[PDB]
């Protein structure tokens, strides 16, 4: 364990910091998720029509 | 006059909030020499005083046309 340590001083930091990402990733990519289909539901909601006077 | 004419002829006489919705259609037609384009918001009703500065507002942005001598 010592030499876990040694060799990765930042073991707890960073198991910390990846908690945190993990957090803030899970509640920005629904979000950005979410904006990314307000904006794209003009185009999929959308319906083509063809009129050809003939 | 008006009044006894009309009670001569017209007295033998019986006796939905609509939804605004943000939109649009495109009927392309690249043959047409120019393009139409028509965009508005919904407005107030008849009865609304909101139409007095409206208008105002709207003879703010005027009217053109290339026949204009200004």
């Amino acid at each position: 364990t010592f030499l876990r340590w040694a060799s990765e001083p930042e073991h707890d930091h960073r198991k910390r910091m990846g908690l945190k990402m993990l957090m803030m990733m899970g509640l920005l990519l629904p979000l950005v998720y979410a904006m990314k289909r307000h904006k794209w539901s003009v185009l999929k909601s959308r319906k083509l029509a063809y009129r050809p006077p003939k | 006059q008006l009044l006894d004419l009309a009670q001569k002829h017209f007295s033998s006489l019986s006796g939905t909030p609509c939804r605004f919705t943000g939109s649009e259609i495109r009927h392309r037609d690249d043959a047409l020499p120019l393009a139409h384009v028509a965009i508005a918001v919904e407005g107030p009703g008849w009865a609304n005083p909101d139409n007095v500065p409206l208008q105002v507002a709207n003879a703010i942005i005027g009217h053109y046309d290339s026949t204009y001598g200004g």
